[PDB]
């Protein structure tokens, strides 16, 4: 129906 | 016919000036709907996004559309490739950090100029893309619907 935003690895200092 | 200008920031990678032009899906109300500056915040693995992409075409519930950046000066040139070549060597995607309302998700994804488009993104609903490129960053936009 609305599927949450998968995971991501973040980058920024 | 860009469709929006503005910054491309990738925190100790690159930071350049773009414009972005359609490829795919309805490119109505991307100049609202982008950031002056889309902040890219991490990386994901491709199969994540287009498994995600799956979901989201069966919900029914968003519009998916694909632009195509293009540096607009020499200097930016040179920041474009070095992002290019971020995503390119890791086998990642960006994801931009900074959505506005109407943008659930954006991902910032490196097509080589002899790359085959990823599946997913085929067939083009738009002007798509020249068969004789160079290397690219597309940006994948998934937006609500009304």
């Amino acid at each position: 129906y609305s599927p949450t935003s998968p995971s991501y690895s973040p980058t920024s200092p | 016919n860009f469709i929006w200008k503005g910054f491309i920031n990738m925190p100790s990678v690159a930071k350049f000036v773009t414009k972005a032009y359609p490829v795919s899906g309805s490119p109505e109300y991307l100049t609202e709907d982008l950031p002056d500056s889309i902040q890219v915040g991490g990386r994901i693995s491709p199969q994540t996004v287009w498994d995600y992409v799956e979901k989201i075409k069966a919900s029914g519930t968003k519009e998916i559309c694909v632009v195509r950046f293009t540096p607009v000066t020499e200097e930016d040139q040179i920041s474009y490739t070095l992002l290019f070549a971020y995503f390119s060597s890791r086998k990642r995607y960006g994801v931009a950090a900074n959505n506005m309302k109407q943008v659930k998700d954006m991902y910032l994804i490196p097509l080589g100029a002899t790359d085959k488009i990823p599946h997913p993104l085929v067939p083009f609903d738009g002007p798509g893309l020249e068969l004789h490129r160079p290397n690219l960053l597309l940006g994948l936009i998934i937006r609500q619907k009304l």
